[PDB]
């Protein structure tokens, strides 16, 4: 990949970079729109949870965001806001889920929400071993 | 801490609520080692005596139906109305040790969750040592007031909960006094200023408003008519 404008520092590859990963973060989106497009409507006659996280692996923040917030939830629309990949929410997140495995019983909350927690980590089958994503 | 700075409003305001918990300190004394409870080990020791609760949080008796003791639900109401007065008297240390001596894991980490996100790398004006409070600040006063609004739960606990959100009360405000009237009416209006602050500056999130909330704050003519009203 090659840059138009050029920036100060020439001896790294930042820009580049991210423009790889950008691109082939779109490609993936649409190479897997096609079998994600009829997996999306057997889960809105099923559970309207699920829906988010169906839509948040297209690459879809705002539109995971939008289903979120139009649906009851509230928690959930602000959570899923934060997904740039850095910190701070890395540690709260594994925090929150050592909490919720024990402390107050076992807490038996839904199947869609722990996996969204969760892949806000940094580590969705890695550094979660209550809520794998094996 | 910007706010408190730059905002004689906030400030004064402040003032006068710290001065009106200094009087229900001065008013509490020595007395808070002097409280003889039935239980003596262990929460709602009695209800426990007579098996029939299947958890052991505090969302049981919510979703269930009756399933407490006279006695645990005795010392439950005492520990709320000890968490209020030493709300109002301004010992959230005190309040908090007390929760913890007592085994209300749940309601210590509620009453701990009321400062802001605070981060040492991030704000270079008041770096400490460990990054402290909650970032979802307006999640925890939706929730905390829904607990407030939501029966089947204690009347002190319930006021206690609705004051740390930023909203009045009716079961408690009935033995109020002036002075427990106005530092309330200075804590809700400070919480409706604190609020707008963070809407206006764009430091919530426009999904965190889970509730709708009260966003018109009083002013000190309206605090003097409620004052009025309250105790001619």
């Amino acid at each position: 990949l090659k840059e138009l404008d050029s920036q100060l520092n020439e001896p790294r590859e930042y820009i580049q970079i991210l423009e790889r990963r950008r691109a082939f973060s779109r490609w993936l989106s649409c190479t897997a729109t096609p079998q994600i497009e009829e997996e999306v409507s057997l889960t809105q006659k099923n559970s309207p949870v699920e829906a988010v996280f169906s839509y948040l692996t297209g690459k879809r923040i705002s539109e995971a965001c939008s289903l979120a917030q139009q649906s009851g939830d509230h928690r959930l629309a602000l959570l899923l806001s934060q997904f740039v990949g850095s910190q701070s929410v890395r540690e709260l997140l594994t925090m929150q889920l050592v909490d919720w495995h024990q402390l107050q019983a076992d807490s038996f909350i839904q199947d869609e929400r722990l996996r969204i927690f969760a892949l806000l980590a940094g580590k969705p089958v890695w550094q979660l071993s209550e809520k794998k994503q094996i | 801490e910007a706010l408190f700075q730059r905002d004689s409003l906030v400030r004064q305001s402040q003032l006068v609520v710290d001065w009106l918990e200094s009087i229900a300190k001065d008013e509490i004394g020595e007395f808070s080692d002097n409280i003889e409870f039935y239980a003596k080990s262990v929460y709602w020791e009695n209800t426990l005596h007579t098996p029939l609760v299947t958890e052991l949080d505090p969302d049981a008796p919510i979703r269930q139906k009756m399933p407490l003791d006279d006695l645990d639900r005795e010392d439950e109401v005492r520990l709320l109305k000890y968490l209020f007065t030493l709300i109002r008297a301004g010992m959230t240390e005190e309040a908090q040790r007390l929760c913890k001596r007592c085994g209300q894991a749940w309601r210590a980490a509620t009453l701990e969750g009321w400062k802001l996100y605070h981060d040492p790398n991030v704000n270079g004006g008041t770096e400490l040592e460990p990054v402290e409070g909650n970032p979802y600040r307006r999640i925890w006063k939706i929730s905390c007031w829904r607990m407030a609004e939501d029966e089947l739960f204690n009347r002190y606990e319930r006021a206690i909960y609705a004051a740390l959100s930023g909203n009045l009360k009716q079961l408690l405000p009935v033995c109020d006094t002036w002075e427990d009237t106005v530092w309330a009416y200075f804590r809700v209006m400070v919480d409706s200023l604190v609020e707008q602050e963070i809407q206006t500056s764009v430091a919530t999130l426009d999904e965190t408003e889970e509730l709708p909330r009260l966003g018109a704050n009083w002013t000190l003519e309206k605090v003097f008519e409620e004052l009025q009203a309250t105790d001619l």
